[PDB]
RNA sequence: UAUAUAUAUAUAUAUAUAUAUAUAUAUAUAUAUAUAUAUAUAUAUAUAUAUA
RNA sequence: UAUAUAUAUAUAUAUAUAUAUAUAUAUAUAUAUAUAUAUAUAUAUAUAUAUA
């Protein structure tokens, strides 16, 4: 536990106690082996342990994720009502809240501890399309996700 | 209840190396809360007020303890014990080994 | 005080008169014994597990649970909405132990949005902004909790107030369910042993009860069964249940201090001496049955010594079957009869068992009755009973009074069961054999019948071909060998879908419209094809039929037509996971199996449907007297005449849809099915039923068909 | 009734041959009566088939490596879950093989009385065995007590049996 | 609305929204009686259909 | 209708699965071919479906609730029945003057109850409808009861995200109904060439023994990626006996998803049980069984497309490549996939062949592509009834060489259904008839100077009307001419 | 090496005292820097001859807005992130699988 | 504030009821020992019958 | 001489019944202690009403 919950045991006499419950590494290492060994080498495998890890992840965790700040610190710009284009609303149209609470973040981070066995890519469709132009601002605007 | 714990602790004091009264284990304030959390720093106020009334030997450290332990971040001491840490639960210390 | 945390298994009785019998009801024969045990598990408790199970996960649940005393002292104590629960204050003044100001109460009273200010600052009060676990802390402490919402999890939960300042606040159900927590409290008693089904810190003094059978899939709690055993495993704290009957106890079989050679122990000897005048003359929905471990032998040698053998466990085998037959442990029993076959109660303890397997691993296997296995066993021993426990059967495997099928592979012994155990008996009326529709009948009802047409359009291939289909499907490796054994699948295919379904279409009356009829089929797929509105139960015995019918060679096929049928109709049944059909015939016979231990003569009953006497005489009936008809639907029997009038007075709501043919072949149909549950558990109902006049002499010349529609009602007889 | 005495005899069902012993029988049922080429389909080929499957037919073995192959079967998280069976504990005497009577000793009344002494007619039982002839065999916790055990355990009847079966 | 309304939060979400706007409509005066689609009036749609 | 049960030609032998999970099997990996494709792409969107935080969310969790609530309903006397055998206690509204067999009455009488507690009530009759046609046979509706559509929710999830994830559904998102205008335009154009393909029916040919199982076990399957221990829909997990291997069989528990199922393919198994109750015959109401899928409105176009892709997209990158003769032919099907060569919905389908180079495909190649595909259709029991007349029908619309063709005679002029002895309408009802009448006539491309005439003439006769008291007064009126001006005539 | 973790951002241990949001970490210099690149395109020629300057100056304007959110994330993935996975990696039933 | 009345709470006393514990008496059940009777099984003796 | 059957006597084993002794459990009666509830009396506190 990283030394949190730190705990102590009484000294007195404990006669007759056996607890089995330990193994060297070696024992680890063929296990975790074993374990690589049956399965399919698909998605399939890494699938739930990326499932189980992220749970467990949003399960404790101070950080709290809210956008109203952001929202509210955009929508205060102001700018012309006379324009044809508002690039506020280009915006806000992006970073469309799925109401999934957002699990790609907490994806990403369980992914790290089986990177060797997983990668997380970026999905194709989350491109600007290489037909457009720097001008052409939702391309634009996608590129800049995609650096961040 | 007449305050019956209170004459307890007196009527032990005559037959100490018999029974031993203690600070009940819930009574301490837990040892990873901080100083700031109020109810957790009254609670150590009284703990250091009933020390000396128990026949525990090993109250004053207890009641020492405590208090650390809810300055474990603004007073980060250390100990010279092994096997022991700054934010171990006070009530478990006990035996003089560990003081 | 030593506590057993109990998880209930498969079937387990809950309606039962005490909670202790559905766990081993060995423990109830001795007064000696009984005097042991405490059992707490309140109903309160069960309905806030029933409501909470869809909001927690295990771990979740064992960890809310775990630190709960074991008599709980405390309650949940509900207030009423601050306007109505503030008057409250000052109806009683004396009531405002928190002294709440009566400027703020009177203030409360006239604003339009009452606020929380009444329950602001009241010590343990909880918000509905508040989670299971805070309740569960507080329970530890033992005072009442005082909440703001009805959905609470581990102490009863009563009103505060009286139920003026909750209703309209609250509506009539929910107003009645807090009825028994208003007065919830009942002493918890320091006896030996205490079982509970609430978990707790497993430890020196706490264990956990091993029955070695599936839990309860319906019961809330059966999720915390592995992480409870794999606990209790890694210390040596499962308990199995013979265990508790020994004087001090400790985990462990054939213990070195005790012999466990005593009555208690057999639990053959199942008796009932006390009584009460209670109106269950018996509860014929709850069944004693047990779990028994038999040794096998083959003959001895040239000088007489014999094998070391082996022993199996047999599932379930209902008791009365054996303590009717007069069967005792340490009682070597001849196995084999006189043509090499099982002796008939061997052969039922395996139809109405619900498994076999070898007694120390849990591999099931299908016990093989025929000359196929060399140095074959011929001596069985019972040895002991496992397990031995009362489990529900209401309405478990079948639902309807109508009719059931049951489908089993070809080469089943069901002739012994719906044969030599009635015959057994021969005195009390268990069914009539024309009632019960063997799965061969619509076969044999073609001219040619469909065997022999399947025959004969089969000889037309080439005989290698034949050859090499038959041998493919005995050789279990002989993956698919597509060529021989597809031709054949389409011949048969071809064949059943051209006569055999509408033959079967045009029995359906016959199958479902009678008394009560029990089926049998060669897969669900004759029936769901000809839309036949009968349940069909999918079952399995645990013997090897495949050897068994390779004996039987007196048939129109030299024992090579039947497998190549077998594994036709194999391949046509519906891939499902199949039940016992143990447990279909436990729900049939089983409460047969108990008359014989009654000490009271039985009552008849029936349900007779009146007919109006005009669509007879207008159908060209002649019939005596004004007075309308009345056809019986369905016998039942009771023993007590009490109860059972003072439960004669319901009115069914299933009407009947009686017809009858001018050959007197009579039918009847209920527009809302009659489910099995419905009937009270006190009565008894035949195996099978036949509807017939009550009074046959009434009419004196059958007239054309006739129909007609008429209520239920249930009836004495004379 | 149910019967409490074996048959003295079995019987099959045509040939009216009758069996000192139900193998015997087992074996003339097995392959004299599975020749029979009378049919339209009755031929001696599928016979040699179906005589190969009773032969073959074994439904209770523990062990069955041959079924067992291709059980492909994928790792599930609550399937670990389980933990071994690490705690067994016996009582009984710790031993595996056991002393056996394969002959037993005659008893004489008339003639050479006196030259046997059975410990019976004194009421107590032999620590040793007292038979003819006797055997040490190999029976796995023979003595066992105290719990059930592995539940797989080796015992060879004595040397007078065939004990193929074991290997 | 105990159909509708299985959990607590969607409740108390449509409370604060019927309050705030019926709040903000009088005293804004924009209007009153604007029959504006919320989540409470689903049921009484349901119940007149 | 319901007495036809699919014929498959090569049935899936019982040896090819595993041992039971309680209920399911799964399939065992050896096995190949359709079957094999059929199970790998619904497991596949199983476990996308398996992880998904877009529901937990209490307001998608309300929009399916709420989805499930109408107007109309039926087995209302099924559900009272078969909860009150269980012994709960319904409560009754009846004084609130609303139709018992309203999906919201019964809806109602549930919303207290823990749903665990119903779920005995699944097994339960389903009442049945009809609706006539013009030119067909008549339709059917099936409403299941308010606790059975709920438990079938996981089998319209994964139906969706097949449909709107691949081939993005064939239109069946139905946003406006004129996207397949030019598309059959497109479809009939000179330089294409097209194939009109149907199932013959699918609602009589989807089965459990031979499709329902593969998908039941690839869900359960599909949903085991995922924590054992996470109730859904307030279905709570619970512990399952495991027999796949008969050395080691155990017992493990499983999450609300794969509970679901496990009812879920139990009812399947057990095959629906319909209760006919015809106003029209004379005392003689019913009830039997049958496999035949309800498949009473849009809620069972998602499956049916579904597997209909499904099929097709294996039909075309495998069976037929390995099985055709036409070396043309050959080089012509390869580089040919679904989502840009195939659409359909429910039943109907369409399928364009790429251009073939400033020419066309030899009928005889056309005529051994179309046999191989019956032929593959009847593997599994699918009546494909394909035909080739270089015309576009999709959706009852009719293009000739990029010129739509209205069908006049499915709109006839006088006829009007009705399901029911008696009209049961109110007069002043016959407005909206006319108003509906007469656009047909527009939509549908007639004469617009004299269909505007006939219609007047209809209008005028409408325009008037009447009613008499039970007993007591008769009531009149009729209205102005300009009336009809608002309501859109000229 | 045994008992080890590799980690794709730079780490320090659990902090002392409160927390709060910083602006040296990392992620937030990542940020940053990529922000005021982008800028630095808007207002390049290529976006000068065919972008109104009124949108431009608002489309600079929105950036900079998101540059200077006090967010709390790259804080996290610094000092706190790093511990969460240390304790978790002994709960899964499977152990990390790095390279 | 004082007096009087009513209600509620707390303390003390008395009465009544219920529960639990301990002691004494009686009854019943179960177990163990001893005695007596009856039944069944086995052995031995005697008589009678039948077979060899 | 041997076997089988029947009767009688004696010995041993098992079951059942009755009597006596010992142990355990349950029920009932009486005494004592403790707890809880209800009623009555007295004291104190709080609230309400009336009078000054
Ligand atoms: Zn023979």
């Amino acid at each position: 536990a990283n030394n949190l919950l730190n705990s102590t045991i009484p000294i007195s006499l404990r006669p007759t106690i056996l607890c089995p419950w330990f193994a060297s590494s070696e024992d680890l290492r063929l296990q975790q082996v074993m374990h690589l060994v049956n399965i399919s080498s698909n998605t399939a495998a890494a699938l739930p342990l990326v499932e189980a890890l992220s749970t467990l992840l949003r399960s404790v965790t101070p950080l709290v994720l809210d956008p109203t700040v952001l929202t509210n610190a955009i929508t205060t710009i102001s700018e012309s009502t006379t324009q044809t284009i508002s690039p506020i609303s280009e915006i806000l149209r992006l970073l469309q809240p799925m109401g999934n609470d957002y699990a790609a973040f907490w994806k990403c981070i369980a992914s790290w501890a089986y990177n060797g066995l997983v990668t997380t890519v970026l999905s194709e469709d989350a491109f600007p399309d290489s037909s457009q132009s720097i001008t052409h601002l939702p391309s634009m605007w996608k590129c800049l996700f995609l650096t961040l | 209840n007449d305050y019956a714990a209170f004459w307890k602790c007196i009527a032990s004091w005559a037959y100490n190396g018999l029974v031993t009264t203690v600070l009940s284990e819930d009574a301490f304030p837990d040892s990873s809360q901080s100083i700031t959390h109020l109810p957790s720093m009254w609670k150590c106020l009284f703990l250091t007020l009933a020390g000396p009334m128990t026949s525990d030997p090993h109250s004053p450290v207890k009641v020492f303890m405590a208090l650390a332990n809810l300055l474990a971040q603004p007073e980060p001491i250390a100990i010279g014990v092994p096997g022991m840490h700054q934010t171990t639960p006070a009530s478990q210390f006990s035996h003089p080994g560990v003081w | 005080m030593i506590t057993i945390v109990v998880i209930p298994t498969a079937h387990f009785s809950w309606t039962d008169t005490n909670f202790l019998n559905s766990v081993d009801y060995r423990l109830t024969s001795q007064p000696k014994i009984r005097d042991r045990f405490a059992v707490y598990a309140p109903g309160w408790l069960r309905r806030q597990l029933d409501e909470f199970s869809a909001s927690l996960t295990a771990s979740e649940l064992l960890q809310a649970l775990q630190t709960i005393p074991i008599p709980v002292k405390a309650r949940c104590l509900l207030l009423p909405k601050p306007k109505r629960f503030a008057q409250w204050l000052l109806d009683v003044p004396s009531a405002n132990i928190w002294h709440i100001p009566v400027t703020t109460l009177r203030a409360t009273v006239a604003s339009k949005h009452p606020s929380s200010d009444v329950y602001n600052y009241i010590p343990d009060h909880v918000p509905p902004s508040a989670e299971f676990d805070t309740v569960t802390r507080r329970v530890a402490a033992g005072r009442d909790i005082y909440v703001r919402s009805t959905k609470v999890l581990g102490a009863p939960l009563c009103l505060a107030a009286p139920a003026k300042y909750y209703a309209g606040y609250l509506s009539t159900h929910q107003l009645d369910g807090v009825y028994p927590d208003n007065w919830a409290p009942d002493n918890f008693h320091k006896r030996e042993f205490c079982l509970t089904i609430l978990p707790s810190l497993l430890g020196p003094r706490t264990f956990l009860l091993d029955v070695d059978a599936d839990r309860d899939a319906s019961y809330p709690l059966s999720v915390l069964w592995p992480q409870l055993r794999v606990l209790a495993l890694k210390s040596r704290l499962l308990l199995p249940p013979v265990a508790l009957l020994r004087r001090v106890v400790d985990p462990g079989l054939k213990p070195t201090w005790s012999a466990d050679s005593d009555a208690a122990f057999r639990a053959l000897r199942l008796s009932r001496p006390s009584s009460a005048s209670k109106p269950t003359g018996f509860d014929f929905s709850a069944l004693p049955v047990v779990d028994i471990i038999c040794l096998f032998e083959s003959e001895p040698d040239d000088h007489g010594r014999v094998a070391p053998g082996t022993r199996l466990t047999i599932h379930s085998v209902p008791t009365d079957l054996l303590t009717s037959l007069s069967i005792q442990e340490g009682v070597r029993y001849p196995l084999r009869q006189e043509s090499g076959m099982f002796v008939p109660w061997v052969l039922l303890a395996l139809l109405m068992s619900d498994d076999v397997t070898i007694s120390g691993t849990r591999r099931s296997v299908k016990l093989e009755t025929a000359h196929a296995s060399a140095r074959p066993f011929v001596h069985i021993t019972v040895e002991r009973c496992a397990s031995a426990r009362v489990v529900d059967v209401r309405g478990s495997p079948a639902m309807y009074a109508n009719a059931v099928c049951l489908t089993l592979p070809k080469g089943s012994y069901k002739s012994t069961i719906i044969d030599t155990l009635p015959a057994m008996f021969s005195d009390l009326s268990i069914l009539e054999q024309a009632a019960v529709i063997d799965s061969d009948a619509l076969g044999d009802s073609l001219r040619p019948s469909f065997e022999t047409q399947f025959l004969e359009r089969l000889e037309n291939l080439d005989p290698k071909l034949l050859d090499r289909a038959v041998a493919s499907i005995l050789s279990p490796a002989s993956d698919t060998s597509d060529d021989a054994v597809t031709t054949v699948l389409d011949v048969f295919n071809a064949l059943y879908r051209e006569v055999m379904t509408p033959a079967q279409r045009s029995r359906l009356p016959l199958l479902t419209q009678q008394g009560r009829v029990l089926a049998f089929a060669h897969s669900d797929y004759e029936l769901l094809s000809a839309n036949i509105p009968i349940q069909v139960v999918r079952g399995s015995i645990p013997i090897d039929h495949v050897v068994n019918l390779l004996a039987r060679r007196n048939r129109v096929g030299g024992t090579a037509l039947q497998v190549l049928l077998d594994y036709c109709y194999r391949t046509q049944a519906s891939p499902l996971a199949p039940t016992p059909a143990g447990r279909l015939y436990k729900q049939l016979f089983g409460p047969w199996l108990m008359v014989p231990r009654l000490s009271d003569p039985l009552i008849k009953l029936r349900l007779v449907a009146s007919a109006p006497a005009k669509v007879l005489r207008a159908a060209g009936w002649t019939i005596d007297g004004d007075p309308p008809l009345e056809v019986s639907c369905l016998c039942a029997y009771v023993t007590d005449r009490a109860m059972a009038a003072a439960l004669i007075e319901r009115r069914l709501d299933s009407r009947a849809l009686v017809n009858v043919g001018g050959d007197q072949l009579m039918f009847v149909e209920y527009a809302p099915p009659l489910p099995l549950v419905s009937i009270p558990r006190t009565f008894l109902l035949p195996v099978t039923y036949v509807v017939h006049w009550v009074s046959p002499q009434r009419v004196l010349l059958n007239g054309g068909n006739v129909s007609f529609t008429s209520g239920l009602e249930w009836t004495f007889d004379d | 009734v149910t019967p409490i005495v074996n048959p003295s005899s079995y019987v099959c069902n045509v040939c009216n041959a009758r069996f000192s012993t139900m193998s015997a029988l087992s074996e003339h049922l097995r392959s004299d009566h599975r020749d029979d080429a009378s049919t339209l389909l009755a031929t001696p080929m599928i016979n040699n088939a179906i005589r190969s499957f009773l032969t073959a037919w074994d439904g209770i073995r523990i062990l069955s490596p041959d079924v067992s192959s291709k059980h492909l079967s994928a790792y599930l998280d609550s399937a670990v879950a389980n933990g071994p069976e690490l705690i067994v504990e016996d009582t009984g005497l710790c031993t595996s093989f056991m002393l056996l009577d394969n002959i037993p000793s005659a008893h004489l009344t008339k003639e050479l009385i006196g030259f046997t002494w059975f410990m019976q007619m004194y009421q107590m039982t032999p620590p040793l065995p007292e038979g003819a002839v006797n055997r040490i065999v190999c029976m796995t916790n023979w003595a066992s007590l105290g719990d059930e055990g592995r539940g797989l355990e080796v015992r060879l009847p004595p040397p007078t049996d065939s004990s193929v079966h074991a290997y | 609305t105990e159909y509708l309304f299985y959990d607590s939060a969607l409740k108390a979400r449509v409370m604060k929204g019927r309050y705030n706007w019926e709040r903000l409509s009088s005293s804004l005066s924009l209007n009153v009686g604007s029959r504006v689609p919320s989540l409470f009036d689903v049921p009484g749609k349901w119940v007149a259909a | 209708e319901y007495s036809q049960v699919p014929d498959i030609k090569d049935p899936i032998p019982p040896s090819a699965w595993t041992g039971p999970i309680g209920n399911v099997r799964y399939l065992l990996p050896s096995v190949q071919g359709p079957a094999r494709h059929l199970y790998d792409t619904w497991r596949a969107a199983a476990r996308q479906i398996a992880q998904d935080p877009q529901w937990h969310d209490p307001l998608n969790q309300a929009i399916m609730r709420a989805q499930y609530v109408t107007a109309r309903g039926g087995s209302s006397a099924s559900l009272k029945f078969a909860l009150k055998v269980t012994g709960i206690v319904l409560p009754e509204y009846d004084d609130s003057k609303v139709k018992k067999s309203s999906k919201i009455y019964q809806a109602a009488q549930i919303a207290r109850i823990a749903f665990m507690l119903l779920i005995a009530a699944i097994h339960a009759e389903v009442t049945m409808g009809i609706r006539n046609q013009v030119q067909r046979r008549a339709r059917s509706i099936m409403p299941l009861n308010v606790i059975q559509q709920a438990i079938s929710a996981p089998h319209t999830l994964v139906a969706n995200y097949i449909n709107k994830h691949m081939n993005l559904s064939t239109t069946s998102g139905s946003v406006v109904t004129d996207k397949v205008i030019p598309l059959i335009l497109y479809a009939s154009t000179p330089p294409n060439t097209v194939v009109n393909v149907d199932i013959k029916a699918c609602d009589a040919s989807i089965t459990y023994n031979y499709f329902l199982s593969v998908i039941c076990g690839a869900m359960h399957e599909g949903f085991e990626v995922g924590n054992a221990d996470a109730a859904f829909m307030g279905v709570p997990s619970t512990i399952v006996s495991d027999r796949r291997s008969s050395v080691a069989p155990y017992s493990r528990p499983i999450s609300g998803l794969q509970t679901m199922v496990q009812h879920l393919a139990d009812l399947y198994a057990a095959g629906f049980r319909y209760s006919v109750s015809d106003a029209f015959s004379s005392g003689n109401k019913f009830s039997f069984p049958t496999s035949t899928f309800p498949s009473g409105s849009t809620a069972t176009s998602t499956e049916h497309t579904a597997n209909n892709s499904t099929m097709m997209e294996y039909f075309l990158n495998v069976h037929a490549p390995s099985h055709v003769k036409s070396a043309s032919l050959k080089r012509i099907l390869t580089d040919m996939t679904i989502q840009r060569n195939y659409v359909c919905q429910g039943d109907d389908g369409i399928l364009l062949l790429p251009h073939e180079a400033a020419s066309k495909i030899s009928a005889d190649d056309m005529n051994e592509l179309l046999t191989c595909l019956r032929d593959y259709g009847q593997l599994f029991g699918w009546n494909y009834d394909i035909d080739w007349s270089d015309t576009a029908e999709y959706l009852k619309l009719y293009a000739l060489m990029g010129c739509r063709i209205p069908n006049t005679s499915r709109h006839p002029p006088v006829g009007k259904e009705y399901a029911a002895p008696q009209t049961d309408e109110i007069w002043p009802s016959l407005i909206d008839i006319v108003i509906g009448h007469h656009l047909n006539g527009v939509t549908d491309v007639l004469n617009w100077r004299e269909w505007l005439r006939f219609s007047w003439a209809f209008a005028c006769y409408s325009s008037r009307g009447g009613y008499t008291n039970p007993k007591g007064q008769s009531f009149s009126a009729q209205y102005p001419w300009w009336t009809f001006v608002y309501l859109g005539i000229p | 090496p045994p008992n080890r973790m590799v980690y794709p951002w730079p780490n320090q241990p659990l902090p002392r005292l409160t927390v709060a949001p910083t602006y040296d970490s990392a992620m937030s210099n990542w940020i940053s820097t990529t922000i005021a690149f982008f800028i630095r395109v808007v207002n390049s020629v290529n976006m000068t001859a065919t972008v109104n300057d009124l949108t431009r100056r608002t489309m600079t304007g929105v950036m900079t807005a998101m540059r200077q959110v006090k967010t709390m994330t790259p804080f996290y993935i610094q000092h706190m992130c790093p511990t969460e996975l240390s304790v978790l990696a002994s709960v899964t039933v499977t152990p990390p699988f790095q390279v």
